[PDB]
């Protein structure tokens, strides 16, 4: 719900902006697609996109240590 | 009321676009622009110009007629 660590997930749960969204990293031999996919209502797409893009920008400009540690733990758990 | 999301109902229309940083801002500006301008001019020249041509004819006649009116009339000073 609204207590999700991911700020985008928390916003989506709070505002009912998205039925389901997920980030993907589909790698190929020399290229790949890095991004997100979401399912939204007619009147929500814009907002969701906004927040999604904002999230990216945060990581590009202001990424903190605690959230990076959480992401590393998530990646370790996914790998194992 | 009038916002993107409920303006109209459209189905089965696929649109393909391109990034503005992947395409040229002036693609075939003269090779295709100049023929297109001529086509547009030709389609409109016979609906826009003829009224203005009439004005030019009226303007010239009025200017000439006004000049002629101010000119001296020799017959008036005869006798």
């Amino acid at each position: 719900g609204t207590h999700m660590s991911s700020t985008l997930a928390s916003v989506a749960a709070t505002r009912k902006l998205c039925q389901s969204f997920q980030t993907f990293n589909i790698c190929y031999a020399e290229t790949g697609l890095l991004g997100a996919h979401f399912v939204c209502d007619n009147m929500s797409i814009d907002d969701m996109m906004f927040f999604l893009q904002g999230q990216w920008m945060r990581l590009c400009t202001s990424a903190t240590e605690s959230e990076v540690v959480r992401g590393k733990n998530i990646l370790r758990n996914a790998l194992v | 009321g009038r916002e993107f999301g409920h303006l109209t109902r459209m189905r089965h229309v696929i649109t393909y676009s391109l990034s503005p940083f992947e395409q040229r801002a002036f693609p075939h500006y003269f090779t295709k622009g100049i023929p297109n301008v001529l086509r547009r001019t030709r389609a409109c020249i016979l609906r826009v110009a003829p009224p203005f041509v009439v004005f030019y004819l009226v303007y010239t006649w009025g200017t000439q007629e006004f000049e002629k009116s101010k000119r001296k009339n020799p017959a008036a000073y005869e006798n």
